[PDB]
């Protein structure tokens, strides 16, 4: 009759898998809990998590059966009780689970010492507040030390979780000669136990060189093969024990020399393990400069990429080039024109004025492969084209004015909200010059409304440039502009701008021409830098999402 | 570290679904789903930030993974585990598809609480994982006498199969099954070995030279056909049936003067075969002095002896129609009656298989006298007899 | 018998191989049906029966056809009823733009209409009203009216004949006039048979609809139709009486026309209706006859176009209060699909002003239903509904029950509820000062799904407040320095502490120092507007707070701002410098002090809420 | 107004289709795709008045068929599932059994029953007997 209840009990449990309540026959399978078979059992314990991980509250009458279960000699049914028993987050399950857990720690097998160490973790997310809760984070502590891998690397997960409550505790962890400890662990553990323990060791601190010099001799071999999860812990607990003075051992240069190579291999894997490795070695590079110096042939993105890795590609690249590899960037990004892809080839052709702000000895160059791209005249291209060369005029002054006119030519359709504030602002600053600028900002003052609100600013600028530049002719369109967007508009900041516009009109025009058409100094090649301090605790979180969104983990939790 | 993780089909509808966080729950669910399942003008992007939740996904074949989060997880942690986990499903029960996650779930249960628990990837080598786990998923991709030998190829392929059914009066059916017997005649030289090809659809006395050990793989079936004429084995299909014939007698009791009874047969087989000898037999209560029957098609008689009216059809094909309607005298009585509520009886043959069991390959190879396969010139005729085939009414 | 090897064909195309196997027969009988109409004597009817049922399969099994459509006007000039059946059939699912073939169908369909079997007309009107054309309607403008009039006609070429008016004057509206038919018309509403009277009805509701001034007559007979039908006798009419229900059609599209006119005009007439409708919820009231569900789904369609109609009439008290009493019992009925029509049609009710009262002593009874639906639509009509009933005296509990909701609902529809709470909290607040509480709890909750404009609102009534504005700089100067706060709060912060940072400056524990270092620390990672909003708030900061100048300055000068990449950024850096710079003392209090308030618009939140619904 | 009638089941094939206003060639395909989507989602436990776009269908399932029309916003929603469930029982007192094989072997019959009870959009006729009576007294004729 075993088997006829086996079959029965998968039954149930495909049946419950499959989307029908099936709570009717909870009494059935809670008593054919009590078998030999191994199979019977586990097939049971998954039909009890179906309800116990979505919904727990109907299993809960099973605690008996769980501390029964919990004493059977064989580690598989005694670890799979006592995860069980944990999985339930009930406030009765402490009363019920604590007794068994205690000798559950000190079990003859490194399996169910395992299971144990993530059913502590399990335990710390809810209720734990009493003394139990401290005694068993002491006693992990002494559990770290064991001979099985597996058990040291769940004990080290289950406190990196528990260190989440930070009462004036030094993530209680780490001890003289327990970093030994750790990178034994290393020597033996899994792809995924180093991963967990390396996350650890990157929270500690170096006392002395000496000690930081051998920390980081013993980590850089254990480049695996794990994607880039094992081998980005490790460049992020390198770079962090970053504490070797330059003027020092010829370490720090034989650091950067082994870190590069292993680095620019990361971009061989999946395209996801591409994205987040991209993203990584932009923070990398955006920190420290000289590891990607002389690699910048790896980044150049082949047509087996998506969309993501292309963008982050192209990203990177622009990050890495200088003067030396403006021939190579410029050809590829020539190449990369015509590629079909809207926010792409966008990307790409601002790829060239970033470039071109970047590097000023080939802004030649890049404004010639510039003019060449926008002969293609489409309509996106040349809104990008346009966008970017408002950049490159704020950068070079009255160097590069001609161009607006060749790029004109081909302005037939208008329709980027970005595109339409580069021309704009090209046609606000330049009003002295521009002799049809008038008619152009009176022609873009009739769709005011239902305009993107940088397009409404920008524009509200230029006119009062404008304005301050030809005051005699115009001084019946400013007040078309400061009586439609500062009365006619529900945009505070958009208001009250030109309330202040309005108020320095009004006050003392000196001011006003000292002010608005003030000679603004120039862009300094800013390649869309990331704040320094910001930076700096990112480097501290390489491993981990903050890298990926760019954002410090205080930002969303 | 991993706050759950989901499997989605093309449609959106979730397969599977295993949360150890307590924070995520169907909002997440409803949240990736809309996001990326209905996504409209938004750039792809493996992580995306939600109502401060991360959601990992990655794409396999006509499945999305996702491997929802809400922490400060290893980025790139959970995409190493996720590919780790299509290789150890790959190592398992092979490519991934709807028709293998629909029929292993409580691998696919047991394989991500070995794998993970809590949220942390432990290990997932094939070899350590293999001890385990104890249960295993499915994959769907005559002795002759010396000098026998028959100048002239003779060789029967009989499908002789049963149906059973009782339907309620209203049209829904209740309860069938099939008994079924293959009785075939081998006039052969020789000893060959014959396949016979054909499509189970079904897990089933087979014959001592009979061997099963093989015959999940479609039929891959050997065996040595002894002379004469002799029964395969047993089987019953109930997954796959083919009702030849449908009756809806629809009856009416207006007073006791008269009774009101209305049989229709509507065939639903192939109509390029004509089913033979159609015989419809309609119970008539025992108050009955003399009836008239008038019959769209065919012949009927009324069998006072049975107490029921006989409907004979000598031929009719697939997919046709035809009415039967008599009126019934029915005498005055006293009370009680009732006409007990006999079923509706019928009995009939057509010549194909109701299971719809039809027969793949036969291929003959003779290794004494080294002939072709092909050169066996036989047609195959197949004779679908009918049991106790009765309608409620 | 007519065709039989259409069946041996569909049972060749049905269990077929993979779809190039089904490809390759479809086009070997593509081929066939070519070969058998190009020449030879495919005269016989059986013959071109078959070959055009067979092509029409062909078309609906999902393949494209474009041939063998002449032989379809072929078989009209026919006398075989089933010829001219299929014929019809090809025309109506198949249409090709061919002057002479629409010309030559035009013809037939005439020398159809000019018969004496009601079968031919029936079929010739199907064809008409069936596919819809101009140059359908301008050759046959004028002959359906001539088939509607009082004529020699069979009830069932009436039927069609109104059927194909209201098509007609559906695709052509044009093209219909006023003649002497309407009173014919208006006459036969008030005819024999039942069926004449829903096409008849079907066909006034549209055209009363369309021109109300041509059957002013029309809403006396349908009274007096509705009050015979809905209480006549028990087993009258034994055809109609839908399970024990007589005609919950037929009274559905009468009561729809009633509804589709104002009041009646005869008192009398306004008796009658009253008491039908009295009736008829005395009757729903009345135990089922049957225990089925289609009784139940036939007398709640006839109780709920009574209901609607009574709303739409508005003018019984009575009646409205009996009909919001029965919509609140049927607001926990068993069934589901009772429940969503109760929460709909109560939606409706609760904007009348004669029961608002009525509608808001079911609050508990919504507010459960909400909670406890089950389903993704019913929890939406529940949202619209307590959106209907909010009052002065009820904001606060509805609004922190959506609230409630918001907490926990699907992202798919997570805007039109804080639409719904952000507009409710800005009409209905006694003190302004739960307003902003409530909005602050939005952006705090939902957060990404707010809106455009409703920090726009939050912002709006702060300053035109001017009695708010102390509470709401606290509530925000407590709410940024949060760990996890969404960019709007950030903005609104922004904003907020640059116009009424004085008002909390008295309190040493918020002196102008921690206010500017949390901004600050919020200003590096935000958006492009974010920081253009914060930067405002920091020239606002030099002449509010003239400690902190040169903080401002420190920080405004740097080269992280007057050489950033983007425009408005660097402008509003370099202006803010020259401004601060400049220090004229005369200037920079004159320019950074007025803010009037804003004048009362048309509230861009409801027009955003009526745009996207 | 009755804007379409289809008849599909769980498969996703069409086995009737009855557009009463003009679609585009791609809109059809599109239409009835999605219906289908937003049909086999929900189950018993849901009700039949699903809404999408700015329409809303009245879908009731029976047998392995999903009977759906759609309707205007303002239409009644009771009233047109009681007429889709007497179409399904003139079909099933017609045909004797209502089932895919026979819709498909005789979908002139389905159509010509369509445009019996459901004309220009409207419900046409009421009454399951009279319909029968007049069905039959146009199907011996020929």
């Amino acid at each position: 009759k075993k088997e006829k209840r086996k079959e029965a009990v998968k039954k149930v449990i495909a049946a419950m898998t499959v989307g029908k309540d099936v709570s009717s026959l909870f009494p059935d399978v809670v008593n054919c809990m009590q078998t030999d078979n191994l199979e019977l059992k586990k097939l049971v314990y998954l039909y009890l998590m179906n309800y116990a991980k979505s919904q727990p509250d109907m299993a809960i009458m099973a605690v008996n059966s769980f501390v029964k279960d919990c004493e059977d000699p064989n580690p598989l049914i005694r670890a799979l009780a006592v995860r069980t028993m944990g999985c339930i987050r009930v406030d009765k399950i402490t009363e019920y689970l604590c007794e068994p857990l205690r000798k559950c720690l000190k079990d003859e097998d490194p399996y169910v010492r395992k299971t144990a160490a993530v059913c502590v973790a399990k335990l710390h997310d809810i209720n734990a507040q009493m003394v139990e809760d401290q005694g068993f984070l002491d006693s992990l502590r002494d559990l770290i030390a064991d001979s099985n891998p597996m058990v040291v690397a769940n004990a080290v997960a289950a406190l990196s979780e528990i260190s989440e409550s930070h009462p004036n505790s030094n993530l209680l962890d780490l001890n003289p000669q327990n970093i030994n400890k750790l990178l034994t662990a290393l020597n033996e553990c899994t792809e995924w136990g180093q991963i967990f323990i390396l996350d650890c060791l990157s929270n500690y601190n170096p006392k002395d060189d000496r000690e930081a010099q051998s920390i980081c001799e013993r980590v850089t071999p254990r480049l695996s093969h794990a994607n880039s999860a094992v081998v980005l812990s490790a460049v992020k607990v390198l770079m962090k024990f970053l504490e070797l003075l330059p003027k020092d051992s010829d370490y720090y240069n034989m650091l950067l020399k082994k870190l590069a190579p292993p680095l620019v291999t990361l971009l061989s894997g999946e395209p996801e393990v591409q994205y987040v490795a991209l993203r990584n070695i932009n923070l990398i590079v955006q920190k420290r400069p000289e590891i990607l110096k002389q690699e910048i042939k790896v980044f150049f993105v082949k047509y087996n990429d998506p969309i993501y890795v292309k963008l982050e590609k192209l990203d990177i690249m622009i990050r890495l080039a200088s003067q030396a590899n403006i021939a190579q960037v410029l050809a590829e990004l020539k190449e990369y024109a015509t590629e079909v892809d809207v926010d792409f080839v966008r990307k790409a052709v601002r790829a060239i004025g970033r470039c071109a702000i970047k590097v000023e000895q080939s802004a030649e160059r890049c404004v010639s492969t510039l003019l060449d791209l926008i002969q293609t005249k489409v309509n996106y291209v040349v809104q990008e084209a346009i966008v970017v060369i408002r950049d490159i005029f704020r950068k070079y002054p009255n160097k590069y004015e001609s161009i607006i006119a060749t790029l004109c030519e081909n302005l037939d359709s208008l329709d980027e909200p970005d595109a339409r504030a580069a021309m704009i602002w090209i046609v606000g600053e330049y009003a002295e010059r521009i002799d049809n600028a008038d008619e152009l900002l009176e022609s873009f003052l009739e769709g005011f409304h239902d305009e993107s609100t940088q397009v409404q600013l920008t524009l509200l600028t230029a006119i009062v440039k404008l304005f301050l530049k030809k005051p005699s002719e115009t001084q019946e369109l400013v007040q078309q502009v400061l009586s439609l967007a500062t009365q006619d508009s529900d945009n505070p900041d958009l208001r009250d701008r030109g309330y202040i516009y309005w108020r320095l009109l009004s006050t003392d025009p000196v001011t006003a021409k000292e002010v608005v058409l003030s000679e603004k100094p120039l862009i300094s090649e800013e390649t869309d830098l990331i704040e320094p301090t910001l930076l700096d605790e990112l480097i501290c979180h390489i491993g981990s999402l903050a890298s990926v969104y760019h954002k410090p983990p205080n930002a969303f939790v | 570290m991993i706050g759950g993780l989901f499997i989605y089909n093309h449609k959106g509808e979730v397969l599977i679904s295993r949360v150890y966080r307590d924070d995520i729950g169907r909002n997440a669910v409803d949240a990736f789903r809309v996001n990326v399942i209905h996504a409209r003008q938004q750039v792809r992007s493996p992580v995306t930030n939600i109502a401060r939740t991360s959601f990992f996904h990655v794409k396999r074949s006509n499945i999305w993974l996702a491997a929802v989060t809400k922490q400060n997880v290893n980025a790139a942690m959970v995409f190493e585990f996720l590919y780790k986990m299509c290789d150890v499903m790959a190592a398992y029960f092979g490519k991934i598809s709807e028709e293998n996650i629909k029929n292993n779930f409580v691998l696919i249960y047991e394989l991500l609480d070995e794998i993970l628990d809590f949220g942390y990837p432990q290990n997932s080598e094939t070899g350590a994982l293999k001890t385990f786990i104890t249960q295993q998923g499915i994959k769907s991709q005559g002795w002759r006498r010396e000098g026998i030998k028959y100048r002239r190829n003779e060789l029967f392929l009989d499908v002789l199969e049963s149906v059973n059914l009782l339907m309620s009066p209203q049209g829904q059916v209740l309860s069938a099954h099939v008994s079924g017997r293959v009785v075939m005649k081998s006039y052969l030289s020789g000893m060959p070995e014959c396949k016979f090809g054909m499509n189970d659809k079904i897990v089933i006395t087979f014959h001592q030279c009979v061997r099963l050990s093989k015959f999940d793989s479609e039929r891959s079936i050997s065996f040595i056909p002894p002379d004469g004429e002799f029964e395969l084995m047993r089987y019953r299909t109930t997954k796959d049936i083919i009702l030849p014939f449908r009756v809806i007698p629809l009856v009416r009791e207006v007073g006791r003067t008269k009774l009101e009874v209305k049989v229709v047969i509507k065939s639903n087989f192939k109509p390029s075969l004509l089913a033979q000898k159609i015989e419809v037999r309609i119970p008539t209560p025992l108050n009955t002095s003399g009836v008239q029957v008038i019959c769209m098609k065919g012949k009927a008689k009324y069998k006072a002896s049975e107490n029921a009216i006989v409907w004979k059809i000598k031929r009719m094909a697939g997919m046709k129609e035809s009415q039967i309607s008599a009126e019934i005298e029915l005498l005055p009585t006293n009370d009680k009656k009732k006409w007990a509520r006999p079923p509706i009886s019928m009995n009939f043959e057509v010549p194909f298989a109701p299971s719809g069991l039809k027969v793949r390959y036969l291929k003959v190879f003779e290794p004494k006298l080294n002939y072709s396969d092909h050169d066996v010139i036989k047609w195959v005729r197949y004779i679908g007899r009918s049991g106790i085939y009765e309608t409620r009414c | 018998d007519g065709m039989r090897g259409l069946a041996v064909f569909i049972s060749d195309i049905r269990n077929c191989k993979s779809k190039e196997a089904e490809i390759k027969r479809i086009n070997k009988e593509l081929a066939n049906i070519r070969s058998k109409f190009k020449g030879d004597k495919a005269l016989d009817g059986y013959s071109k029966k078959k070959y055009v049922c067979k092509l029409l399969f062909i078309f609906l099994l999902g393949h494209d056809i474009d041939f063998g459509h002449m032989e379809a006007v072929n078989l009209l000039s026919s006398n075989r009823y089933t010829e001219k059946q299929i014929g019809y059939l090809f025309i109506s699912v198949l249409v090709n733009s061919n002057s002479e073939l629409i010309r030559l169908i035009n013809n037939a369909i005439k020398n159809d209409l000019a018969s004496r079997n009601p079968t031919f007309m029936g079929l010739a009107l199907h064809c008409i009203a069936n596919v819809g054309s101009r140059e359908m309607a301008e050759a046959f403008a004028g002959e359906i009216p001539k088939i509607l009039v009082a004529g020699d006609t069979m009830d069932s070429v009436k039927q069609s004949a109104a059927l194909c008016l209201l098509r007609l004057y559906r695709t052509s509206p044009d093209l219909v006039p006023m003649g002497d038919w309407t009173s014919r018309v208006v006459h036969l509403l008030n005819d024999q048979h039942l069926g004449v009277v829903t096409a008849a009805t079907s066909l006034i509701t549209t055209l009363a609809q369309k021109n109300p001034e041509e059957f002013k007559t029309s809403v006396s007979l349908a009274v007096s139709r509705l009050s015979r039908i809905v209480t006549s006798a028990s087993t009258d009419l034994q055809d109609y009486t839908y399970y024990f229900v007589p005609a919950p059609w037929l009274s559905v599209k009468l009561l729809r026309l009633l509804q589709c006119y104002p009041p009646p005009e005869d008192p009398a007439v306004r008796g009658r209706l009253t008491e039908c409708l009295e009736t008829i919820l005395n009757k729903a009231q009345e135990p089922p006859k049957s225990k089925k569900v289609q009784h139940s789904n036939a007398k709640n369609a006839v109780l709920f176009e009574a209901i609607s109609l009574i709303i739409h009439h508005d003018s019984e008290p009575n009646l409205l209060v009996r009909a919001c009493n029965q919509l609140g019992q049927f607001l926990q009925h068993r069934e589901t699909n009772l429940r969503y029509l109760a929460l709909e049609s109560m939606c409706t009710l609760a904007s009348s002003e004669f029961s608002h009262e009525a509608v808001k002593t079911h609050i508990e009874t919504v507010i459960n239903a909400l909670k406890t639906e089950r389903d993704v639509s019913v929890r939406q009509r529940a949202v619209d509904l307590l959106y209907a009933m909010c009052d002065r005296s009820n904001a606060q509990q509805i609004v922190a029950e959506m609230l409630s909701y918001l907490e926990t609902a699907d992202y798919s529809i997570r805007e039109e509820i804080v639409l719904k709470v952000a507009i409710l909290a800005e009409k209905y607040a006694v003190d302004y000062t739960w307003y902003v509480d409530t909005i602050l709890n939005l952006i705090r909750i939902a957060g990404d799904y707010v809106s455009e404009e409703v920090w726009y609102r939050v912002i709006q009534i702060v300053i035109n407040r001017d009695d708010v504005q102390g509470y709401a700089a606290k509530t925000v100067f407590e709410a940024l320095q949060a760990p996890a706060c969404h960019e709007n709060l950030v903005k609104v912060g922004g904003y907020i502490l640059g116009e009424f940072g004085n008002l909390i400056a008295g309190d040493p524990r918020s002196s102008p120092l921690i206010q500017f270092n949390l901004l600050h620390s919020k200003f590096h990672l935000c958006s492009v507007p974010t920081r253009a909003l914060l930067l405002s708030t920091y020239i606002k900061f030099v002449n509010l707070f003239p400690e902190v100048k040169a903080t401002i300055q420190d920080v405004l000068r740097s080269d992280s701002q007057l050489k950033n990449a983007d425009v408005e950024l660097q402008q509003r850096a370099v202006e803010y410098l020259r401004l601060s710079t400049v220090a004229s003392t005369d200037i920079l209090a004159t320019v950074l002090e007025e803010m009037p308030p804003f004048p009362e618009r048309e509230s861009s939140i409801l027009a955003k809420l009526k745009k996207k619904k | 107004m009755i804007r379409f009638i289809l008849i599909q089941n769980r498969a996703g094939k069409t086995r009737l289709a009855k557009w009463y206003m003009q679609f585009d060639d791609d809109e059809k395909q599109k239409l009835i795709e999605e219906v289908h989507a937003v049909v086999t989602v929900r189950d018993a436990k849901h009700t039949n008045f699903v809404e999408f776009r700015n329409f809303k269908i009245i879908y009731r399932r029976y047998a392995g068929l999903y009977f759906c029309i759609c309707v205007d916003v303002n239409d009644n929603n009771l009233a047109y599932l009681e007429a889709i469930h007497n179409f399904v029982e003139v079909l099933n007192e017609y045909f004797h059994n209502v089932c895919e094989l026979d819709l498909v072997f005789n979908f002139y019959k389905v159509y010509t029953v369509v445009d019996e009870m459901f004309l220009a959009g409207e419900i046409r006729e009421t009454s399951q007997t009279k319909v029968l009576k007049q069905l039959l007294m146009l199907q011996s004729l020929e």
